[PDB]
């Protein structure tokens, strides 16, 4: 049958959601000191 | 300076710039004043401070769901070529 590999490596369930979220109160950035 | 940057990431973050909301999403939030599918004018909901909390919690949604379907759409379990 088909077979794939459910792990994978870069795919991982990050926690930095913040990045996102901060989209609805701030668009572009002044500065890049990240 | 300090400057941190994954080729795995930045390709997703980067590009979720200019990156229109499809149709299977729109459904989600119907009566759009910009009628624009653009995110970067997307954005401008919340900083028109059109977007009540109810509207919050829904874009959440749709915008995680974006960030997914871009990832498959790259990839195309479908090639014509």
């Amino acid at each position: 049958s088909t077979d794939s590999t459910p792990m994978f490596e870069y795919e991982n369930l990050e926690d930095n959601s913040k990045e996102w979220t901060s989209l609805f109160d701030n668009d572009i950035p002044v500065t890049t000191d990240d | 300076q300090r400057r941190q940057l994954t080729p795995q990431q930045q390709q997703l973050v980067n590009q979720m710039k200019v990156a229109p909301i499809p149709k299977q999403l729109l459904q989600r939030i119907p009566n759009i004043p910009p009628n624009i599918n653009t995110w970067q004018q997307v954005t401008a909901l919340a900083q028109q401070k059109l977007l009540t909390p109810q509207d919050m919690e829904a874009a959440k949604e749709v915008y995680k769901i974006h960030q997914q379907l871009l990832f498959k759409a790259r990839l195309q379990q479908q090639q014509a070529q």
